[PDB]
C-alpha cells in the first residue's frame, strides 16, 4: 500500500525526504 | 393621435392628446400560473365593474400647496366596487390614474403627477405612529399638504392625524428625489391631461384592502399658477380612477368601519 | 490524517468575506418567488432616472418648497448669467442631494456621460433662446457670454419645444475621477445665458419659472463601494 | 466598452456587513439596581442608521441572512481577583416561544430552540440564516393597520390599532446571558451583532431618507433643514 | 548557461515585505493631556526608509497591495490587576467617507466601510487589496500643480497651490480603537502595519536617492556628504 | 503540508448541525430492526388524526 | 469531518510568503493596462546600463 | 446544484443525515 | 484562470455569491 | 516534478505568484 | 457505504486498523 504525496510549495527544497 | 381610451363601459376621448405612461413596463394581467392548486373560478367583474370613477373636485388655488388620496380608500364610498370590496375577504386591483386640468394659454404653473407603492406618511405629535383609523383614511375628499412644519403640543385632546410638509412629501425625502416613481408632469404650457396605468404590486400575491392600501396619488405644485395682473385664481383639477382586471374572493359578512 | 498549517490570517472577521458558515436552521422550507413588477437587477438603474436638481439657495428660501425653482424675469440683464454650478457630482451642494448625488456618496469613482435636462413651465404665448454651455476644466470659470460659447454648448429654443437634452461628454485625463471636492480631479462648469430677451406679449405674468433635472447615460459606471456622510445619529 | 460594472451589483451592494445593535450583559448577584443578568433584543434592521438608509431605498425585498457575534469584556475594580474565562450562550427565540425570566428557567435548557454556546477568546461566531418572510417578499414601510375599529365594537379602546405594523412582536427576540455562576466581582460584557445580507433581489426603488430618524415609525421631529446655503450665481 | 537569473525578477524583488508605520492605541477617560482613544493614519509609502528608497528606483508602476497587522501590548503599573484579552478594530476609510470624532461616533458602526474585527492573541491578520488606481499607473514623482493660479483670480491666496501633490488626501486614511471600555488601568498598545507588494510591473527606471530624506517631497535638508575619503593612487 | 486557513466561525458549539464526530464505541454490532406495526414515517400524520376538541369552560 | 492535524510552523508570520489571503475589496473592477514605453521586466537589466563611477576623493 | 459528501469515518452510526 | 467551488453544506442558502 | 495549484478565491488579486 | 481511506504517511505502522 502507498500514500498519497503532493509538494505543497512551488520551492524546490521545501519539500520532504 | 387622438386616444380612444375605453376600458369597460365609458369612455375617455380628447380634444388634444398627451401621453400614456405605464408603470414599470408590465400592463395588468390576471393570475396566469398553470400549476396552481386552485384551479377554481373567482369572481372577476372585469367588464362590469370598469367604470370610470370620479373624485370630487379640488379648487387649486394659488396658495394651496398640494392632495393626496389613498388607493384603494378613493372608492370605499361610491361605487358598486365599493361594494364588492366589504363583503370579500381579499382582491387585487390595476389602477388608470388620469388626472387631468384644462387652463387657457395665458396661465402657467407646473403639476406632478406621482404613484408612490406603500405611500407612508408621518405623525403630529411626539407619541410615535399614533394614528386613528378615520384620519387614516381620508376617503374621496383627500388630505392636503402645509407648508412648514406645525407639531402639536396639547396633551388633554389627542388631535391624531396626520401633517406632511410639501417639500419633505411626508416620508421624509427631499422633493427633487421624487422623480424615481413612476409619475407624468402636467405642464400647462403644452398639454392638458394625463395618465398613469398602475399594476397590482404587493408582497403577497393577493391581499385584504380594507386594511391595507397600495398607492398612494400625491399631486404637488411645481411652479404655482399666476395669471397676467391678479392675485386670486381658481382653476379646478379632476381626477378619476378606474380598476382594471379586478377579482375578489373569500366572501364574508358585511363589515362597515367607523369614520367617526 | 492531514498536515495541516495555519495560514497567516486565521480568526479574523474580516467585514467583507464569501466564506461559508453553518445553517441555524436545517432542512427549511422556502416559500418560492413570485413575479413582482419592477426588478431591480442593478445599482447602476437608479442613475439612470430623470430626478429634479435643487437650485436656488439663498438665505430666504433654502430648504423651503420654492428652492427647486429658478425665476427667469423680463427686466432681467442682457449681460449676466442665470444659474452656474461646478459638476462635481457629490461634493458640490447643488447636487449632493439629488439620486445622482445620493448614489454617488457610495463610492469614490464614477465615469460615464451623464445627460442634462431643463423643462420650461411659462406661458404658451411667451418665447425666447436660452444658451446653455460647458467649460472643460483648467479655465477661468466663465462669466458672460463672449467667453462661454467656445465651449460645447446648446443652443435651446423655447417656441416649437420646452425640454433641452444636453449629452455632456466624456473628456478627462484620468479614466476615473473621485467624488470629493478635489482641486486636481474636477469636473467643469455649467452656466446659462439669455440668447434672447424673453419676449413676452401684454396681459401675461412676467415672471415665468424654470426646473432644473439631471440623468446619466449607460456608459455610467463606479467602483470601491463605500458608506456615506448625509445621515446622522447624536446618540 | 471595457467598464466592468459588476463591481456595483446588488449582490456586491449589499457585500459589506454593518453593525445592528450593542447588547450589555453583567453578572453579579440581583441588587435593588437594574437587575443586568441577562438582555432581550428585539431583532429588527432599524436600531442603527448605517444600515437603515441603506436597505430602505427599496420597497420590496427578500434576501438570505447572515449573523456575526463580536464579545469583548472589562472589570470594574482595579486590583481585582483574576476571573477565569467564560462562556456566552446566544439563544434565538422565535414568536411564541416563552420568554425566560430569571437566570436559570426551564426554558433556558434549549429544548428545541436552536441556540449557540460560545466560547469567549476564541473566533467570532459565524451562522447563517435562511428566508423567514412568511409572503413572498420581506416588507419594507408597510402602510395600514393590523386592526380595523368596526363600527358596533364595545369601545374604541378594543379595536384601536398602531399605525404601520404588521406584527406585534417582529421575528422573535434573542437571549444572552453568561453559563458561568455569580461571582464577588462582577465582568461586564458587551455584545456586538453583526449582519451581512446575501442573494438580495429587490423591487421598487424608493428615494433615500434625509432628515434623521425618529423611532422605528416613518416619522421625524427635529433637524428640518437638510441643504446649506450657498450663492446663486456663485459658483 | 546554467545561471538561474530568475531569482532577481522583479516579482522576486518585491517579494519581501517591510514596515510603513507605528500606530499608538490607548485606554483610558479623556484628560487634559493627548487624546489617545484612537490614532488615525494617513496612507502612504513615505514614512519608512526600507521601502521608499526600494520603490523609487522607478517612475510609473503599478501593483497589487498585501497587508499584514501586528499587535502588541504592555502596562503601565508595577502591580495591576489582571485584564482581560482585547478586541482592536481596523477600519478602512476611503476619501469621502466621515472622518470619526471620537470613540463611539455613528460612523464606526461600518455600515458600509469594510473593516477586520481582530482578536488579540491569535495569529497576524493578512489581508489583500488589489488595484486601486484610477489612472493606469501608480505615479511616483508627480511633477506639476493640482491648482493654477490665474491671471483674473481674486488673490493670490486662492490660486496657490502645493507642488508635487495629485491629491490633498492621497488614498483614505485608516482609523484603529478598542472594542472595550474604559478601565481604571490603562494598557498601551502599538500596531506595526506591514506591506508586501505582489503582481509588480515598473516602467522608466531613474537613480536611487542617496542623501537622507526630509519630509514627504523630494528636497533635502542635512548630511549633505554622501562620499567618503580614500586616496586616489591608494589602493 | 496545507495551507489552511482558519474561516470566521470555529470553536462554536452550535445547536443545529450536522457535522461528523469520533464515534466513542468503535466495531460495534447493531442489533437489527424488525416490522414493528405503526411505523410513523412523518410528523405530519399526527395532526392527520380524529382527535376530539373541548369546547365547554365554564367556571364550574 | 476531516481528521486535521497542527504541523509545527502555524501562526507565524514570515516576512517571505506566498500564501493566500482573503479580499478586502471583492467584485473590483481593475482598470485595464496600456502600453507605458520602458517596460522594464527584470532587474538585470539596470546593471547593465553604462553608468559612471567616481574616482577621485581628494580632502579637497 | 448539489454538495460533496464523504463519510469520513470507517463506522457507520458517526455520520449526519 | 477560473478557481474551485463545492457548496461544503447540503442546506441551499448556506453558501456564498 | 511539479506542484498543485488551485486559485481558492474568485477574486484574481489575492492570489500569489 | 463506504469511505474515503489515505495513508498519509510513507511509514507503515503510523497507520490505523
Ligand atoms: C440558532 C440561533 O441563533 N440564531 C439566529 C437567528 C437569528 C435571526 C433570525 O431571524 C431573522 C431575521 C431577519 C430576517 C430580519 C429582518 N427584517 C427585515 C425587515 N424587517 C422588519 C419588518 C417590519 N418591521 C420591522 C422590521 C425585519 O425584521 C433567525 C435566526
Ligand atoms: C478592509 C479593510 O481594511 N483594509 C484595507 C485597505 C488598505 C489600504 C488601501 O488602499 C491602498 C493603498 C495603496 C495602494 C498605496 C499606495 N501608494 C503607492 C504610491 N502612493 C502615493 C502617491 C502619491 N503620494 C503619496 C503616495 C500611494 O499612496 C485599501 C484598503
Amino acid at each position: 500500500i502507498n500514500y498519497t504525496t503532493i509538494n505543497y510549495y512551488k520551492d524546490s527544497a521545501s519539500n520532504a525526504a | 393621435r387622438v386616444l380612444q381610451l375605453t376600458i369597460g363601459n365609458s369612455t375617455i376621448t380628447t380634444q388634444e392628446a398627451a401621453n400614456s405612461v405605464v408603470a414599470y413596463g408590465r400592463w395588468p394581467e390576471f393570475i396566469r400560473d398553470d400549476e396552481a392548486n386552485p384551479v377554481d373560478q373567482p369572481t372577476e367583474p372585469d367588464v362590469a365593474t370598469c367604470r370610470f370613477y370620479t373624485l370630487d373636485t379640488v379648487m387649486w388655488g394659488k396658495e394651496s400647496k398640494g392632495w393626496w388620496w389613498k388607493l384603494p380608500d378613493a372608492l370605499r364610498d361610491m361605487g358598486l366596487f365599493g361594494q364588492n370590496m366589504y363583503y370579500h375577504y381579499l382582491g387585487r386591483s390595476g389602477y388608470t390614474v388620469h388626472v387631468q386640468c384644462n387652463a387657457s394659454k395665458f396661465h402657467q404653473g407646473a403639476l406632478g403627477v406621482f404613484a408612490i407603492p406603500e405611500y407612508c406618511l408621518a405623525g403630529d405629535s411626539d407619541k410615535q405612529r399614533y394614528t386613528s383609523y378615520a384620519n387614516a383614511n381620508p376617503g374621496e375628499k383627500g388630505g392636503k399638504f402645509y407648508s412648514q412644519f406645525n407639531r402639536d403640543t396639547a396633551v388633554t385632546s389627542p388631535k391624531r392625524e396626520f401633517c406632511p410638509v410639501d417639500y419633505l412629501l411626508g416620508c421624509g425625502v427631499l422633493l427633487g428625489n421624487a422623480f424615481v416613481y413612476p409619475h407624468q408632469i402636467i405642464n400647462l404650457r403644452t398639454n392638458n391631461s394625463a395618465t398613469i396605468v398602475l399594476p397590482y404590486v404587493n408582497a403577497m400575491a393577493i391581499d385584504s384592502m380594507v386594511k391595507h392600501n397600495n398607492w398612494g396619488i400625491a399631486i404637488l405644485p411645481l411652479s404655482p399658477l399666476d395669471f397676467a395682473q391678479e392675485s386670486s385664481v381658481e382653476i379646478p383639477i379632476t381626477v378619476t380612477i378606474a380598476p382594471m382586471c379586478s377579482e375578489f374572493n373569500g366572501l364574508r359578512n358585511v363589515t362597515a368601519p367607523k369614520f367617526q | 490524517g492531514l498536515p495541516v498549517l495555519n495560514t497567516p490570517g486565521s480568526n479574523q472577521y474580516l467585514t467583507s468575506d464569501n466564506y461559508q458558515s453553518p445553517c441555524a436552521i436545517p432542512e427549511f422550507d422556502v416559500t418560492p418567488p413570485i413575479d413582482i413588477p419592477g426588478e431591480v437587477k442593478n445599482m447602476m438603474e437608479l442613475a439612470e432616472i430623470d430626478t429634479m436638481i435643487p437650485l436656488n439657495l439663498e438665505n430666504t428660501k433654502r430648504n423651503t418648497m420654492d428652492m427647486y425653482r429658478v425665476t427667469l424675469s423680463d427686466s432681467a440683464d442682457l449681460s449676466q448669467p442665470i444659474l452656474c454650478f461646478s459638476l462635481s457630482p457629490a461634493s458640490d451642494p447643488r447636487l449632493s442631494h439629488t439620486m445622482l448625488g445620493e448614489v454617488l456618496n457610495y463610492y469614490t469613482h464614477w465615469a460615464g456621460s451623464l445627460k442634462f435636462t431643463f423643462l420650461f413651465c411659462g406661458s404658451m404665448m411667451a418665447t425666447g433662446k436660452i444658451l446653455v454651455a460647458y467649460a472643460p476644466p483648467g479655465a477661468q470659470p466663465p462669466t458672460s457670454r463672449k467667453e462661454a460659447m467656445l465651449g460645447t454648448h446648446v443652443i435651446w429654443d423655447l417656441g416649437l419645444q420646452s425640454s433641452c437634452t444636453m449629452v455632456v461628454p466624456w473628456i478627462s485625463n484620468v479614466t476615473y475621477r473621485q467624488t470629493t471636492q478635489d482641486s486636481f480631479t474636477e469636473g467643469g462648469y455649467i452656466s446659462m445665458f439669455y440668447q434672447t430677451r424673453i419676449v413676452v406679449p401684454l396681459s401675461t405674468p412676467k415672471s415665468m419659472s424654470m426646473l432644473g433635472f439631471v440623468s446619466a447615460c449607460n456608459d455610467f459606471s463606479v467602483r470601491l463601494l463605500r458608506d456615506t456622510t448625509h445621515i446622522s445619529q447624536s446618540a | 466598452q471595457r467598464r466592468s460594472r459588476s463591481e456595483s451589483t446588488i449582490e456586491s451592494f449589499f457585500a459589506r456587513g454593518a453593525c445592528v445593535a450593542i447588547i450589555e450583559v453583567d453578572n453579579e448577584e440581583p441588587t435593588t439596581r437594574a437587575q443586568k443578568l441577562f438582555a432581550m433584543w428585539r431583532i429588527t434592521y432599524k436600531d442603527t442608521v448605517q444600515l437603515r438608509r441603506k436597505l430602505e431605498f427599496f420597497t420590496y425585498s427578500r434576501f438570505d441572512m447572515e449573523l456575526t457575534f463580536v464579545v469583548t469584556a472589562n472589570f470594574t475594580n482595579t486590583n481585582n481577583g483574576h476571573a477565569l474565562n467564560q462562556v456566552y450562550q446566544i439563544m434565538y427565540i422565535p414568536p411564541g416561544a416563552p420568554t425566560p425570566k430569571s437566570w436559570d428557567d426551564y426554558t433556558w435548557q434549549t429544548s428545541s430552540n436552536p441556540s449557540i454556546f460560545y466560547t469567549y477568546g476564541a473566533a467570532p461566531a459565524r451562522i447563517s440564516v435562511p428566508y423567514v418572510g412568511l409572503a413572498n417578499a420581506y416588507s419594507h414601510f408597510y402602510d395600514g393597520f393590523a386592526k380595523v375599529p368596526l363600527k358596533t365594537d364595545a369601545n374604541d379602546q378594543i379595536g384601536d390599532s398602531l399605525y404601520s405594523a404588521m406584527t406585534v412582536d417582529d421575528f422573535g427576540v434573542l437571549a444572552i446571558r453568561v453559563v458561568n455562576d455569580h461571582n464577588p466581582t462582577k465582568v461586564t460584557s458587551k455584545v456586538r451583532i453583526y449582519m451581512k445580507p446575501k442573494h438580495v433581489r429587490v423591487w421598487c426603488p424608493r428615494p433615500p431618507r434625509a432628515v434623521p430618524y425618529y423611532g422605528p415609525g416613518v416619522d421625524y421631529k427635529d433637524n428640518l433643514n437638510p441643504l446649506s446655503e450657498k450663492g446663486l450665481t456663485t459658483y
